[PDB]
RNA sequence: UCGA
């Protein structure tokens, strides 16, 4: 019943290469919207939340994307493998597909 | 045809450890012993703890003490050699080995002194005992002093060695290896053939296609599904082009 | 005709080799990294060499 | 139940002749198999 | 090679002056890597005996055969007084030489503790992040060549005595036997019925398996930290904990093909050898 | 098999001495259920542990030290074997050859 | 100091060498390179070429002969022969064994510039009335070249065999401490040379040392450059 | 990796845009037998050869350094395809 | 395609008992299955090969 | 067949030499000997113990100087000199500086034919009124000799110092299999060598190779002990 | 049916 924090790897998978939906005020360092995220950013959010400054994390997600027959960069994130903002004309459907596809062999346990 | 074992061929033991031949090393360079007899394989100790097979280890130890003796070893399944037995075999073979160098006008090698000293740090050989007894213990553990056939210097620590049984597996690179530039095509659809003796190219799976798209190589994919495979004038005009 | 691979060929294919590179795939193809691309380097043998790290 | 002999070595044909398959005409088929089908029964022991 | 070698032989005695401790080092009353005390500030015999003004000096002194590849010594190395192991300095060095400058290189790496899987990973990320693609690639390849040849020099191998079952096995396991005698004498006393006896037994073998596993790892750390199997699976080279348990330890109870787990302990490890029974159940 | 489920069957690894039972507690089972027994209830035994495996699997020395997976692999690989001109039988074998 | 050098041979077969004293750690640097080139670049024979009036190929079993052809070949590369001349590149040998008499390297037809180092080498156990004619070209070269990488072409069937030249059986060097010099912990290097008799241990060490010093002083005028 | 990559990717927004660029330019280099290019003798991507050391025939590498300088120009709807392609096959054979 | 061969292991003549092996097999070493060889083996990470 | 030798060097610091190509296995054959002989030989700076006014122990801090005693010792080790005349195998350099002075390897008061090839080195910093005098002992020879081995004490309070001999820092040759035409068996062997400025990399190399052909020519006279 |  004690509310804890999602352990490192979780949020690392959650907020990495994200795009800020709205402005953020915590710990004196202001995070404007549209700014992408890195390990520095994410760990900073970690610490900030550890200070009880912030809990919710508004971000633009593929679900929230109104791009039709596709998606956008602001709704997506980095390119992961390239660590840089996702390039236009990207395979993201297939990306996703393979990304969760390879693990298919290793959950027997 | 006489087929000598080539580079890349499948080989494995009775204890279930596979592999392929990687770059056979010249007789010159090789981790030999004070008798100057180099080893024949030098297999990496990784697949052992992950795949959990100790039988090859014990087999190699019995082969260690046994090579010196040459006598055979019948170890029926679940009933056979045990740690004390093989231990005595080790002590035996070593007694006669240290004997081999003692009467032939030799003694403890300085490099061996070094290896024994470094091993004495982690308690690998019981301290307070002379290097002779220490090499008795070490050799008993399954490992002895090896010298890099390249540098000539020993190795930081002991290396388990011995006689062990292996096998030359059916799959042979001289067979499995195949390639084709431009061959025949299927009658129904102009798609190239497959198989080896049929002289045909590999197929690009659905998942292959997907991955190719994931990279975002549009042309590579297009050429793959068209020019490179069955395309009407595509393959022909291709051969034309590169020619 | 005639396996006469004498230096006329062995070193010309070389002149075409440099620059453009080829691809290698290990089935199953799961991650896209299951298909990568490498600079061709001709080596004596019937086997295939590849960088130990990407093998994973 | 009838196929190319295993001549890869003597022990090959030996073992092969000593192998048993639940597949074929009037056994089960690939499409139908469970856990208990390919499993090892308690009393298996010195038999298979 | 990045491992910090430390010995318990010296016992860490109390010396008012360095010279006393030195004489003691010669006489064998202390170990080279042993954390002894000098004046009011403790230190290793090596940190005193071996003092280097720069990496290349230490490289010569070591590779010449006067010092082991891993010991506690003192060096400057980019303008600071630090006490570490030759393989550490080597690490930072190779990083720098691979990337082209050792400043930022050494800056983002741990200069204290041995480098295993995850640490390396972090460094790779920091590399492709702060540096760029080609740089990171050349870096990785340097790790390939250097690393491979390092493990080659090591000659770390695997043998029967390279994993030894802790002495705690006999004790704790036969204790579990006595406990089983308790539970069994209960089952006929009416205190415990059948099912709950099965449960008490199942948790008995649970906690037994854990006691002996803990014993395995603790024994490998307290005594033989350079143990090849241990080190191997530890640094993330090859292995997992359960593997090490079954290989040296108690393999633990098995599961019936029906899915209800067995009530009978397998005990003996892979090296101990398993009886026909255990092997079949497994 | 049906008849095997009936009696109490010991193991080949039983405490064999002087053609008699040595230690009180002895390996045994019914239907495949491991149970410790006594010098009395002893009924049947095993000829040899060899019967608990196949041909190739029995050609592996110290097999009790190898996990089932790699053992399996070892066996079917013994099937995958090819002839050798200079071939040399294992200097350590199970004596079954 | 003075590098006292004592050179022990025994026959053309087994011999060792000891040099003491020497600088600390040098013994490695001496011992290994020697051994390295000592096991490789040393010329030898182990034949190449073989012909028999009775055979199709390397297989077909010759009547009156226990072992098949390729087994008689198992006995070929294990045969060591030295020439009494340095200048004889190639050669030829003739062999005849009739009746129920066995075959060995000594059973050959002796000639000029040829000596066998193992007449006791077993070839084939010839049964009752086995008649066989044989001939072999034993040439000399460097290193080891398999039969598949070199051709012959004598007559109706000319079948190559592996060439293991490398007359040195094996080389083992050991670095010990010597009392023979001014300071402490010096290197007395003992190089153990095992030869088959095509070359005595002494002269083996000689030629090895030759290629050694030569390829050593191979560093000539270089070409410098700077960024 | 391929020399001068990070900057290349650093130019075009789309990771793929670069590919289009490289492709088209390199193909154009193969069209005219390398007399188009903005690379001078010192910048000529010479390949090492035992026979004799010549310019690397591969169009890709050439394109690499070609953009690496930045002497080129890349953009969508740059000029009508007509006069664009007509004056390219004119200047050079 | 695996070769089948039988090597006579008996001399020109001698007297043998019943069951004694007069000839080998595709892999048979003196009445024992010979798959591979027992050759010297070392264990260590050699140049990562 | 034609072992081309190329050496690309920069300054008295770095040099890299390749013999391309070389026979298989030979490329690894010359690597370690040249390695150890380069680092275990080839004499140089070799700076031993130095007496220091007011400084007794190697520990007790020195007033008027920023760095403590040991730091200065490090700075001393780093320095490199050379004897112009082979006659002088031993010298004692001295320095005395007071007040707020910048103390460097240049400030060092000169000597006989001894020359300092390292003009700028930061030895120490002197605060206001800081008094310092030291006389350092310098010699020749090879390898490495820690404060344990040499018991050097010139004056009463002089403190033994680790001596840097061999001009080279590290070598650790990099050999690789190369290809020219056919036959992948070639060797590309390359060397990365460092120098402290005493001898240019090429010099150190050639000196080593001299040591090499010398010790190689140690084999002439046999002594026959055959058992 | 057997490799991976
Ligand atoms: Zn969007």
């Amino acid at each position: 019943r004690t509310l804890r924090l999602r352990k490192r790897s979780d949020i690392e998978s959650g907020l990495y290469g994200r795009v800020l939906a709205r402005e953020v005020e915590a710990l004196g360092r202001r995070l404007e919207e549209g700014r992408y995220l890195s390990l520095e950013d994410v760990h900073f959010l970690i610490k900030a939340a550890e200070a009880g400054e912030v809990r919710e994390v508004p971000v633009r997600s593929p679900l929230t994307c109104q791009t039709r027959y596709g998606v956008c960069q602001k709704c997506y994130g980095y390119d992961l493998s390239m660590a840089r903002p996702v390039s236009i004309g990207e395979a993201v459907g297939v990306v996703a597909a393979e990304s969760i596809g390879e693990p298919g062999t290793q959950l027997t346990m | 045809q006489k087929r000598k074992l080539q580079v890349g061929d499948k080989l494995a033991n009775r204890h279930g450890n596979k592999g392929v031949v990687a770059k056979i090393l010249p007789v010159e360079d090789m981790p030999h012993l004070p008798d100057g007899t180099p080893v024949d394989v030098i297999l990496n100790p990784l697949g052992v703890p992950s795949r959990m097979n100790l039988g090859q280890i014990l087999e190699t130890h019995l082969g260690l003490a046994g090579y010196f003796l040459g006598q055979r070893y019948i170890s029926p399944v679940f009933d056979g050699a045990t740690e004390p037995e093989i231990k005595e075999l080790l002590a035996e073979a070593f007694n006669l080995y240290f004997g081999k160098r003692q009467g032939e006008g030799f003694g403890v090698d300085k490099r061996e002194k070094e290896v024994l000293a470094r091993a004495e740090k982690l308690g690998l050989v019981s301290p307070g005992k002379s290097p002779e007894e220490q090499l008795k213990e070490l050799f008993d553990l399954g490992k002895v002093v090896l010298y890099d056939g390249r540098t000539g210097e020993p190795f930081e620590g002991p290396i388990v060695v011995g006689q062990m049984f292996i096998m030359k597996l059916y799959h042979m690179v001289e067979d499995k290896m195949h390639a084709r530039s431009t061959g025949p095509y299927s009658l129904i659809t102009q798609q190239p053939l497959g198989g080896k003796a049929q002289f045909g190219g590999q197929r690009f799976g659905e998942m292959e296609v997907w991955a190719l798209e994931a990279y975002g190589a549009a042309h590579t994919l297009q050429e793959m599904l068209t020019i490179k495979s069955d395309d009407i004038e595509g393959r022909n005009a291709a051969y034309q082009a590169i020619i | 005709r005639q396996r006469d691979i004498k230096d006329e060929v062995w070193d010309a294919l070389e002149e075409v080799i440099h620059g453009k590179v080829v691809l290698l795939n290990r089935a199953p193809t799961l991650h896209r990294l299951g298909i990568q691309a490498f600079q061709p380097v001709l080596v004596e043998g019937q086997s295939i060499q590849l960088h130990p790290l990407v093998c994973e | 139940l009838s196929q190319f002999k295993d001549e890869t070595n003597p022990l090959s044909s030996l073992r092969h002749k000593r192998r048993i398959s639940a597949l074929g005409p009037g056994g089960l088929t690939r499409e139908r198999a469970g856990f208990d089908v390919r499993d090892v029964h308690r009393t298996h022991y010195g038999r298979i | 090679i990045t491992q910090v070698r430390k010995e318990k032989k010296g016992a860490g005695m109390a010396f008012a002056t360095p010279e006393e401790a030195l004489a003691a080092y010669e006489r064998g009353e202390v170990a080279l890597n042993a954390p002894i005390v000098v004046a009011g500030r403790e230190t290793s015999v090596g940190r005193l005996k071996f003092v280097f003004a720069n990496p290349d000096e230490a490289l010569l002194a070591v590779a010449h055969g006067l010092l082991d590849l891993q010991d506690v010594v003192t060096v400057r190395y980019l303008g600071r007084r630090l006490e570490t192991s030759p393989g550490r300095i080597l690490f930072a060095r190779i990083v720098g030489e691979a990337v082209g400058d050792e400043k930022v290189a050494q800056e983002l790496i741990q200069m204290d503790v041995p480098q295993e899987k995850n640490s390396l990973k972090d460094l790779v990320y920091q590399a492709f992040l702060r540096l760029g693609m080609e740089k990171t690639a050349r870096l990785l390849d340097a790790l390939k060549y250097y690393g491979f040849t390092l493990s080659t020099t090591s000659g770390i191998t695997i043998g029967i005595d390279d994993a030894v079952i802790p002495e705690e096995k006999q004790r704790y396991l036969e204790e579990a036997d006595r406990k089983l005698r308790q539970i069994e004498q209960a089952y006929e006393m009416g205190f415990l019925t059948d099912r709950e006896r099965y449960d008490q037994v199942i948790q008995l073998w649970t906690e037994t398996t854990e006691k002996v596993t803990q014993a395995v790892f603790k024994n490998f750390e307290e005594n033989y930290p350079f143990n090849p199997l241990y080190v191997m699976a530890q640094s993330g080279a090859r292995g997992n904990p359960q593997q090490i348990r079954q290989l040296c330890g108690m393999r633990g109870l098995m599961q019936k093909p029906s899915g209800e787990t067995f009530e009978v302990p397998v005990r003996s490890s892979f090296r101990e050898g398993l009886t026909v029974l255990e092997y079949f159940i497994s | 098999a049906s008849e095997e489920d009936r009696y109490t069957i010991a193991q080949a690894n039983t405490p064999l001495e002087g053609d008699r039972i040595a230690t009180d507690r002895v390996v045994a089972r019914r239907r495949g259920e491991p149970v410790i027994v006594a010098p009395e209830e002893v009924e049947f035994m095993d000829v040899s542990p060899k019967q608990v495996f196949s041909l190739n699997t029995n050609l592996i020395p110290f097999l009790e030290h190898d996990d089932a997976n790699r053992a399996l692999m070892g066996s079917n690989m013994q099937t995958q074997a090819v002839p050798l001109i200079r071939a040399q039988a294992p200097v350590v074998m199970t004596g079954l050859e | 100091k003075a590098p006292v050098f004592t050179a022990t041979t025994q026959g053309d077969h087994y011999g060792e060498f000891v040099l003491e004293p020497l600088e600390r750690g040098f013994g490695v640097t001496l011992g290994n390179p020697l051994r390295r080139i000592l096991l490789s670049s040393i010329p030898g024979t182990a034949v190449t070429s073989v012909y028999i009036e009775d055979v199709l190929h390397e297989f077909s079993t010759i009547p009156g002969v226990k072992e098949d052809v390729v087994e008689i070949i198992l006995n070929l590369k294990e045969l060591v022969v030295r020439f009494l001349d340095p200048k004889m590149a190639s050669t030829t040998l003739i062999l005849r064994a009739e009746g129920p008499k066995e075959v060995r390297a000594g059973d050959f037809t002796p000639s000029a510039d040829v000596e066998i180092m193992n007449p006791d080498l077993h070839i084939a156990t010839l049964e009752e009335g086995g008649k066989l004619y044989m001939e072999v070209r034993v040439d000399r070269g460097v290193g080891y070249v398999p039969a598949e990488r070199h051709g012959i072409k004598d007559r109706i069937n000319a079948i190559p065999v592996d060439a293991i030249f490398s007359p040195v059986r094996r080389v083992a060097f050991q670095v010990e401490d010597t009392r023979l010099g001014q300071r402490t912990d010096l290197d007395k290097l003992t190089l153990r040379i095992w030869t088959d008799g095509s070359v005595t241990p002494l002269e083996a060490l000689n030629q090895a040392v030759a290629i050694l010093k030569e390829h050593l002083n191979y560093f000539a005028n270089p070409e410098a450059s700077l960024l | 990796a391929e020399p001068g990559i990070d900057k290349l990717f650093g130019m075009v927004d789309s990771k793929y845009r670069l590919t289009v660029v490289v492709a088209k330019r390199a193909q154009q280099l193969l069209r005219h037998r390398f007399k188009n290019t903005v690379l001078e003798p010192e910048e000529r991507p010479k390949m090492r050869t035992l026979e004799g050391l010549y310019d690397d025939p591969n169009a890709v590498t050439w394109a690499m350094k070609e953009l690496l300088t930045g002497r080129l120009f890349f953009g969508e709807n740059l000029v009508p395809e007509d006069r664009l392609q007509k004056e390219m096959e004119r200047l050079y054979p | 395609g695996t070769a089948f061969d039988q090597r006579p292991r008996v001399r020109v003549g001698q007297r043998v008992k019943k069951g004694d092996l007069l000839a080998d097999g595709p892999a048979s070493e003196e009445g024992f299955l010979a798959l591979g060889q027992n050759v010297l083996v070392a264990i260590m990470p050699f140049d990562g090969y």
